[PDB]
């Protein structure tokens, strides 16, 4: 694993272009995330 | 350590993580190749992860990055896909949950789009599909995904026009 930007603790990647993305979220120590819920799913097919 | 605590569709705790499955999902700019073609979910279940050794190892990072950050974790609630589901809820996050080739490096993401964590799901860009019918769309098989609570604390920002 790499090591976070110096005097940061994560990397926001803020979309661009698409304006209607969200964002997305990276953490370099794993104990900064804890897995609080596990979603069973599925996809659903159009109407 | 871990167990899997299941919530009543009737709790309104089922019903507020639902709610944010469900009202992330966007249109992706691969059309559907990766996670298939979709604008909403069926849930099957969802479960509350209890691991009291994993709790305390995140608690006390938190603490730490907190009084890094004038006593601000800025702490979120986010989605993470990835086919290492069960090994993640049992032994924790680690180096081997990194995504080495991506946008921002080797580290662990995590998004605010429950569809963009659903193209993870299968490995990166979806991998072969399910294992069942090597099919990225697949409307049969069962997914999983994590709804996780991560600490950012200071975070870099990265514009990505
Ligand atoms: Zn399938």
């Amino acid at each position: 694993m790499a090591h976070s930007p110096p005097g940061h603790h994560s990397v926001t990647g803020r979309p661009s272009v698409n304006g209607l993305a969200l964002a997305e979220y990276v953490i370099y120590r794993g104990e900064q995330a804890y897995p609080e819920y596990l979603i069973t799913y599925q996809i659903m097919r159009p109407e | 350590g871990t167990i899997l605590i299941d919530l009543s569709p009737d709790d309104k705790e089922f019903q507020s993580v639902e709610e944010e499955m469900q009202s992330t999902v966007r249109e992706h700019r691969d059309g559907g190749h990766a996670g298939g073609i979709f604008n909403r979910y069926n849930i099957l279940k969802i479960q509350k992860v209890c691991n009291k050794k994993l709790w305390e190892r995140y608690t006390h990072r938190r603490k730490e990055v907190s009084e890094e950050n004038h006593n601000h974790a800025n702490e979120r609630m986010l989605f993470h896909g990835s086919p290492f589901v069960n090994a993640i809820i049992h032994k924790g996050f680690d180096e081997r949950h990194a995504y080495i080739g991506g946008m921002f490096g080797a580290g662990i993401y995590f998004a605010e789009n429950s569809s963009k964590s659903n193209q993870y799901v299968y490995g990166i860009g979806g991998g072969t599909g399910c294992p069942v019918h090597k099919d990225r769309s697949c409307y049969i098989c069962h997914r999983q995904l994590l709804f996780c609570r991560v600490t950012l604390g200071k975070s870099f920002l990265q514009f990505s026009a």
